[PDB]
C-alpha cells in the first residue's frame, strides 16, 4: 500500500462467503496498515489484493 | 464469474500420461504416501484356483 511493502513467507486461505480468504504470512511492516489500502504486489504487476 | 460460488480450494487435477513412466523435474517431486491420502492408490486382486 501507501504505507509500505513487506514480504510474505506463505499464505493460507480459508472460507468466508465462498470467496476464499487468503491469510498470508509476513516478516515485517512498512507504514501503518489500514483496512482499505491500495494494494499491489512488489514483485508482480499483474496481481491485485 | 468469481470465486464465492465456488467451494473447495485444493483440487486434485486428473490426467493420463502418454507415458508409462513419470518425470520429476524442478520442484516437480513425486510422492506416494497412503494414510494421509488413500484415495489415489487402490490395489485389487482376483484369487485364482
Amino acid at each position: 500500500t501507501a504505507t509500505g511493502r513487506c514480504n510474505v513467507t506463505y499464505i493460507e486461505r480459508s472460507y468466508s462467503n465462498g470467496k476464499l480468504q487468503w491469510t498470508v504470512t509476513i516478516h515485517n511492516l512498512l507504514g501503518r496498515l489500514i483496512a482499505g489500502q491500495e494494494v499491489k504486489a512488489e514483485r508482480l504487476p499483474s496481481f491485485e489484493g | 464469474l468469481t470465486s464465492e460460488k465456488f467451494e473447495v480450494q485444493t483440487i486434485e487435477l486428473y490426467s493420463d500420461p502418454t507415458d508409462d513412466v513419470i518425470f520429476t523435474r524442478d520442484g516437480s517431486l513425486i510422492v506416494f504416501e497412503n494414510d494421509l491420502r488413500p484415495q489415489y492408490l487402490t490395489i485389487d486382486l482376483e484369487p485364482i484356483s
